[PDB]
């Protein structure tokens, strides 16, 4: 009864706000960082928050900035951001930072300097605009040894929601908010059929569901079953 | 800006480092009577004292000279710049200068372009050791996290300054606590003494980790004015990592 | 305590290129150089006897061998550079300092070994070995440099720190209870930068009491620092 009281007061409670931290004279954090190679996410929780409230919201794909143009950055960026902070409150989701967060000594490749030059150019306009900022910004990586020491410093990231090893609360709430949209009965379970994919770690759990989704989308029974489950784990 | 009302605390630190680096500022002349030389610079090894760069940033803005890093924490990474040449060049136009590394303060990539920024700060050395272009140029040093072994283990205090400083003044603790309680919305009822003595044995951090971590029930019982109860539960939370 | 040794070794460096009647005519022909080395160390000892070359000549500084371990094993491809720029450049002085898998090393130090005699190369320049302590390097590095004659450092004569002192002292501001004696026999095994190093810390540490002379009991309380620190570790 912690964790959605502190994700709660941390997500929703800052996005009306403003005001009050004005008066406090307080910044509210709004960094949430996921990580762990055996859980890739970025799915489940991205789309949990993203779609708890009907607002709008602005995706980026980890490659929507590399087009070697040393100008061109910053005022994608800053068009991303005025129209995030100007048009309505959206949570920015930023995916591939292991890419575009690497060091490079030869300036032959100004490319990856460039990106990086854009990646801690928006991390430092994230700071000078921490006067309560009309956006929310969350991040996910899987490599955070390559990522720079400024990603995780204090004041960026305050929040990790990791995922070692999810209770069985978590298990009815992420799987209830994604049961919730599908076809469900009395044999329906995942709670063996999460164990087993923490045992082999697969990735994108979320994803081979879809794909259950798209085996059991063919007419042939309406309520998927523990068939499209398993066949669906033991393929892909 | 950070001028000396906003760090305090060193007083007999700085009393014994205005003759290594306010020597060529406004007394140059000893040269001749005293015959000194241009060190490599000087460094602060232990806890984080909570103002590690106000106090670089404070003689550099009274000095009156530009603050150029090295590895570029807030966008001077590239916009100065084999990228090693345009920092000496930048450093002849601009005599007065202050260097301090900060944000340095995997084991197979991170120290591999890591390692190229050290062996790019030792070819520096190298130069600046062989030949000089124009005085006021010195380095500083930063050890106050644990992953710093490299400038610890390669200044052991044979030919560089070494300060130690576990200890600084316990206004480490108290009167920059007090400075980074002005900063923000204090009210006139606090007692920091007692709140900034009692915390004792973790580290020097408490000014940060009070102040950070205070902020978070600051800011979950939206108080418009900090109290020292804020303060005093701020104790144990950081308190409860150790 | 050195004039002696330091112009017979000045006359024993400056034979080729300057007094050249009783260099080649006569036949003297010394091609290989001579090779220095000081217990102290420091560089600074044997900068300030290779100094006097410094004064009207053009002189190459290289310290340290660390540019070979520090990458991979290039080889002596860099000695070969530094040959063909010593050809081009033979109004010069070579001078190496700090000279500090296993089957590589030793070939490239044999090469190392046959390239410094230069078997295919007479005399076009002078060049000078230096390191911390001879006992340490393989002692078949003498023939090819060191054939003329090797000098060793000397004890605290009472006349080199002396000089020293008179010279880094020519335009200070001493007091009258400032003995010497005490100085140069009290230390043993000092470099320039020592006394200097003292010498400077004693005028800083006179400085905080705006005094402009500098008195005998400031000058050893000072000295307690450096004593101090050096039997610390």
């Amino acid at each position: 009864d912690i964790q959605k009281q502190e994700v709660r007061e941390a997500v929703e409670l800052p996005l009306t706000h403003f005001e009050l931290y004005k008066q406090i004279g307080i910044d509210p954090p709004r960094g949430v960082l996921m990580y762990g190679p055996p859980g890739c996410g970025k799915t489940m929780l991205a789309k949990a928050v993203a779609h708890h409230t009907t607002a709008a919201f602005i995706r980026v794909v980890g490659s929507e900035f590399v087009q070697k143009y040393l100008g061109e950055g910053p005022r994608m960026v800053r068009d991303v951001f005025r129209l995030a902070k100007e048009n309505a409150p959206a949570i920015i989701f930023i995916d591939e930072i292991d890419a575009i967060a690497t060091k490079r000594f030869d300036a032959q490749t100004g490319a990856d300097r460039e990106v990086q030059r854009i990646l801690l150019e928006l991390l430092n306009q994230m700071d000078g605009f921490d006067q309560n900022v009309n956006v929310k910004v969350i991040m996910a990586t899987n490599r955070a040894d390559t990522l720079d020491p400024a990603l995780l410093r204090p004041g960026r990231l305050d929040r990790k929601i990791e995922f070692p090893l999810p209770d069985r609360r978590q298990k009815r709430l992420i799987f209830s908010t994604i049961t919730s949209k599908m076809n469900l009965s009395e044999e329906v379970d995942l709670e063996d059929y999460v164990a087993r994919p923490d045992k082999i770690s697969g990735a994108d759990i979320n994803s081979i569901c879809q794909e259950s989704g798209m085996l059991a989308v063919r007419e042939n029974r309406y309520i998927v079953l523990a068939k499209d489950f398993e066949k669906a784990y033991k393929t892909v | 800006d950070s001028t000396y009302e906003m760090i305090g605390g060193l007083d007999k630190q700085i009393k014994e480092i205005k003759e290594v680096i306010e020597l060529p500022v406004k007394h140059p002349e000893l040269f001749e009577a005293l015959g000194i030389a241009q060190p490599k610079g000087v460094l602060l090894y232990g806890p984080p004292g909570t103002g590690k760069t106000l106090l670089a940033r404070a003689v550099a803005h009274h000095t009156d000279c530009t603050f150029i890093r090295v590895s570029g924490s807030e966008l001077v990474q590239k916009f100065i710049g084999r990228m090693v040449r345009e920092l000496f060049v930048m450093a002849r136009e601009h005599a007065p200068s202050i260097i301090f590394m900060d944000e340095i303060d995997r084991l197979e990539g991170g120290s591999g372009g890591d390692s190229e920024v050290q062996r790019t700060m030792l070819e520096l050395l190298n130069q600046l050791d062989g030949f000089e272009a124009t005085k006021n140029i010195k380095v500083i040093m930063a050890t106050n996290r644990i992953d710093i072994l490299d400038s610890a283990l390669l200044r052991p205090g044979r030919i560089d300054r070494k300060i130690e400083f576990p200890p600084p003044n316990e206004e480490a603790r108290l009167d920059i606590l007090k400075i980074h309680s002005r900063k923000m919305n204090l009210t006139r009822g606090i007692n920091l003494r007692k709140i900034a003595e009692l915390m004792p044995g973790a580290s020097g951090a408490e000014v940060k980790g009070v102040c950070t971590e205070a902020g978070m029930y600051a800011l979950r019982e939206r108080r418009v004015h900090v109290t020292q109860e804020d303060f005093e539960m701020a104790v144990a939370k950081v308190m409860q990592k150790d | 305590g050195l004039d002696n040794q330091i112009q017979e070794i000045k006359e024993s460096v400056e034979l080729p290129l300057t007094h050249p009647e009783y260099y080649e005519e006569m036949g003297i022909k010394p091609p290989k150089g001579v090779i220095l080395y000081g217990p102290p160390g420091t560089g600074k000892t044997l900068l300030a006897k290779a100094v006097a070359n410094q004064t009207s000549a053009t002189f190459l500084r290289v310290v340290g061998s660390e540019l070979i371990q520090k990458y991979l094993g290039d080889g002596p491809k860099l000695v070969r550079e530094l040959f063909r720029v010593a050809e081009e450049h033979a109004p010069s002085i070579v001078f190496i300092d700090e000279i500090d898998g296993e089957r590589e090393i030793q070939r490239t130090m044999l090469e190392l070994l046959n390239q410094l005699d230069g078997f295919d190369s007479r005399g076009d320049v002078k060049v000078i070995m230096a390191t911390n302590r001879i006992e340490t390097l393989d002692p078949a590095l003498i023939r090819p440099g060191r054939i003329d004659r090797k000098i060793e450092f000397p004890l605290p004569d009472e006349k080199t720190k002396k000089r020293i002192f008179q010279i880094h002292t020519s335009r200070m501001t001493l007091a009258d209870d400032v003995t010497l004696d005490d100085l140069i026999m009290a230390k043993d095994d000092l470099s320039g930068a020592d006394i200097k190093a003292i010498c400077t810390e004693a005028g800083l540490m006179a400085l905080r009491e705006r005094r402009m002379k500098v008195t005998n009991e400031d000058f050893k309380k000072s000295k307690e620092n450096v004593l101090y620190k050096k039997q610390e570790g």
